[PDB]
RNA sequence: CUUUAAAUCCUUUAACGAGGAUCCAUUGGAGGGCAAGUCUGGUGCCAGCAGCCGCGGUAAUUCCAGCUCCAAUAGCGUAUA
């Protein structure tokens, strides 16, 4: 509904392998591999998929944890990549919803 | 009982203390490995230097984490978890410093909601946690 | 916002407000002598649920 | 190998419920009547209450005739006729367990001075008490928890070195006479 | 309000022709009419409410909850009783269970340990009560020691006028129905053991319906 | 002054020494077990509380602060045999 963007202590990340146990690995746009958590909002209310644009919290103390707060699906995806926020190695492969 | 005979002692002594044997607290409290396998080692408290931070999550029931740090005792060896307990306690402690743990509360249990934990910080830098959390005392610089 | 588990974030985001002057209380033999005055000496026969000491319905 | 005592004793059992209600109601209205400062007291009460049924009960349970019996059973009866809670018409071994804590708690100073009539109320007995102005046979006592004799109670007046009883005046008493001579001279 | 009774024996009571429910216990005859009881003990009745438990059956459409209120009733010199109602809403149940505590009370006796002086204040013998798994014993206990009790047989003592009781249970004491009607029977068990004490051969005096029939068949058809 | 090898401590005793008698009593709680607010403001399955049931999802009786109340009282709470 709007277009809320990073800030300290967050980003965004590409999840990569979808796991079980309410947990999933994403790959941040920093360059290191982090296992995330997924919210307790984010269990049955959303539901995360594979190579998606997906807000991820930072951790203070340690460096290899982390947590999913928020999903663009496609347009505001998108839109946020053509306001420039990651590096353009990286593809977006046409993340919508299928037919 | 069983054995009602007026010279019927030795069996009954020696079937409640095969019973006795076959039980559980008792089973606990007089064999060394219970004693052994204990970080604690037969004490109260200890003291060890914390590594690192790390977030333990709750259980199924509740949604939340749980800060806690990772404490290695300088009496044996041994690496163990230990829970800071109140809000924004963490920030009181860092790396390479010494804390005083204790018990968690159901004597080598886990209790409530954290998995894996069986101990709590008590105080941290030579001064006690709850000094710190009210106002009274300050970390020494 | 920041980021969702910070430590220490309510205690430290709650509004601080003063405490008030008030006059001092009575503590040793004369707060069990005002305890027992207040509870059986000033009560009135009434019917139903007794009144909480600090009921605020 | 020092030459010490290393004798002593608790005075009083905590009871078992922590949070009831009925008991906290007498013990209120026992503190309040009787003007104590605590718990402690009346649970002090109780435990030599509770000790002297103790002992009463284990020599009821025996059989008559017992020379040990009868001596220390003639003992306790007429330490509780000394004390002041028994009559002479009821010295037998079982009228001990009909006591009451109410008669052990009369036999206080504080209630004793309060019922004598020279205290105008129980906590004025006891700051009466506690700051030096009564004297039991010659002798003044500075407590309120001085469980008097039946031979010893009408022997209770005011202290000689008291502005009460005759004697010096207190502090305020000269001091407001020092500011009057100083304002009238 | 006023007092139209279906049975010749509130009739009877009404009439002013039964001293006392001394008679009445000693022939034995049951109680119908809860306010026969009320009439011979009216003041010195006191009552209050032991624990209101809600009870559930499940239907089509969820949980049709009862609510289920227990009642201790009884003068602190003699008889006690307790009565058990379920209903729809509390206070009904309440009502109910007053009613029917105040129907089927029940004399006690009181003995003494040791010496027979004074009045008695003690259990006379020991006796034991059972329903479920619940297990009550009531052992006599020597001048001012106190009910040593948990606090429902402990309340139902001091409503029984027994002021002095050792006790010691067994079983699952966690569901209050089952323990206040274990140390309901182990009290209303004080008359049907036999003493030393009444060996005598007794005497039948007549029954109130042999004494005041042509009183009853005047009264009422 | 007494005590004491000589002192100190206690007791005795003259001169001073309390009105909000600031000469100012704390420790744990307030859903049940278990005595005691369907109070107010803030965060909103976050922070955290919770020995056990469980409490937090943008109207919290359990979190974080104020008021009020409750248990013991120079004492109270916590961890281990």
């Amino acid at each position: 509904r709007e277009l809320v963007f990073k800030e300290d202590g967050q980003e965004y990340a590409q999840v990569i392998k979808m796991l079980g146990n309410g947990r999933l690995e994403a790959m941040c746009f920093d360059g290191v591999k982090r296992l995330c958590h997924i919210r307790g909002k984010l269990r049955k209310k959303v539901w995360i998929n594979t190579s998606d644009i997906i807000l991820v919290g930072l951790r203070d103390y340690q460096d290899n944890k982390a947590d999913v707060i928020l999903k663009y699906n496609a347009d505001e995806a998108r839109s946020l990549k053509a306001y420039g926020e990651l590096p353009e190695h990286a593809k977006i492969n046409e993340t919508d919803t299928f037919g | 009982g069983k054995c009602r005979g007026l010279r019927t002692a030795r069996k009954l002594r020696s079937h409640r203390r095969d019973q006795k044997w076959h039980d559980k607290q008792y089973k606990k409290a007089h064999l060394g490995t219970a004693l052994k396998a204990n970080p604690f080692g037969g004490a109260s408290h200890a003291k060890g230097i914390v590594l690192e931070k790390v977030g333990v999550e709750a259980k199924q029931p509740n949604s939340a984490i749980r800060k806690c740090v990772r404490v290695q005792l300088i009496k044996n060896g041994k690496k163990i978890t230990a829970f800071v307990p109140n809000d924004g306690c963490l920030n009181f402690i860092e790396e390479n410093d010494e804390v005083l743990v204790a018990g968690f509360g159901r004597k080598g249990h886990a209790v409530g909601d954290i998995p894996g934990v069986r101990f709590k910080v008590v105080k941290v830098a030579n001064v006690s946690l709850l000094a710190l959390y009210k106002g009274k005392k300050e970390r020494p610089r | 916002h920041g980021s969702l588990a910070r430590v220490g974030k309510v205690r430290g985001q709650t509004l601080k407000v003063a405490k008030q002057e008030k006059k001092k209380k009575r503590t040793g033999r004369a707060k069990r002598r005002m305890q027992y005055n207040r509870r059986f000496v000033n009560v009135v026969p009434t019917f139903g649920k007794k009144k909480g000491p600090n009921a605020n319905s | 190998p020092v030459a010490r005592s290393w004798v002593c004793r608790k005075t009083y059992v905590t009871p078992r419920r922590p949070f009831e209600k009925s008991r906290l109601d007498q013990e209120l209205k026992l503190i309040g009547e009787y003007g104590l400062r605590n718990k402690r007291e009346v649970w002090r009460v109780k435990f030599t209450l509770a000790k002297i049924r103790k002992a009463a009960r284990e020599l009821l349970t025996l059989d008559e005739k017992d020379p040990r019996r009868l001596f220390e059973g003639n003992a306790l009866l007429r330490r509780l006729v000394r004390i002041g809670v028994l009559d002479e018409g009821k010295m037998k071994l079982d009228y001990i367990l009909g006591l009451k804590i109410e008669d052990f708690l009369e036999r206080r100073l504080q209630t004793q001075v309060f019922k004598l009539g020279l205290a105008k109320s129980i906590h004025h007995a006891r700051v009466l008490i506690r700051q030096r102005h009564i004297r039991v046979r010659k002798q003044v006592v500075n407590i309120p928890s001085f469980i008097v004799r039946l031979d010893s109670q009408k022997h209770i007046d005011f202290s000689l070195r008291s502005p009460y009883g005759g004697g010096r005046p207190g502090r305020v008493k000269r001091k407001n006479a020092k500011k009057g001579q100083g304002g009238a001279g | 309000k006023e007092w139209l009774p279906v049975t010749k024996l509130g009739r009877l009571v009404k009439d002013m022709k039964i001293k006392s429910l001394e008679e009445i216990y000693l022939f034995s005859l049951p109680i119908k009419e809860s306010e026969i009881i009320d009439f011979f003990l009216g003041a010195s009745l006191k009552d209050e409410v032991l624990k209101i438990m809600p009870v559930q059956k499940q239907t089509r459409a969820g949980q049709r909850t009862r609510f289920k209120a227990f009642v201790a009733i009884g003068d602190y010199n003699g008889h006690v009783g307790l009565g058990v109602k379920c209903s729809k809403e509390v206070a009904t149940a309440i009502r109910g269970a007053i009613i029917l505590a105040k129907l089927s009370i029940v004399p006690v006796r009181r003995g003494y340990w040791g010496n027979k002086i004074g009045k008695p204040h003690t259990v006379p013998c020991k006796v034991t009560g059972r329903c479920g798994s619940v297990l009550v014993r009531l052992i006599p206990a020597p001048r001012g020691t106190g009910i040593v009790s948990a606090p429902v047989p402990k309340k139902l003592l001091m409503m029984a006028g027994i002021d002095d009781c050792y006790t010691s249970a067994r079983g699952c004491t966690a569901t209050l129905g089952n323990f206040a009607k274990a140390t309901f029977d182990a009290i209303s068990k004080t008359y049907s053991y036999l003493t030393p004490d009444l060996w005598k051969e007794t005497v039948f005096t007549k029954s109130p319906y042999q004494e005041f029939t042509d009183h009853l068949v005047k009264t009422h058809t």
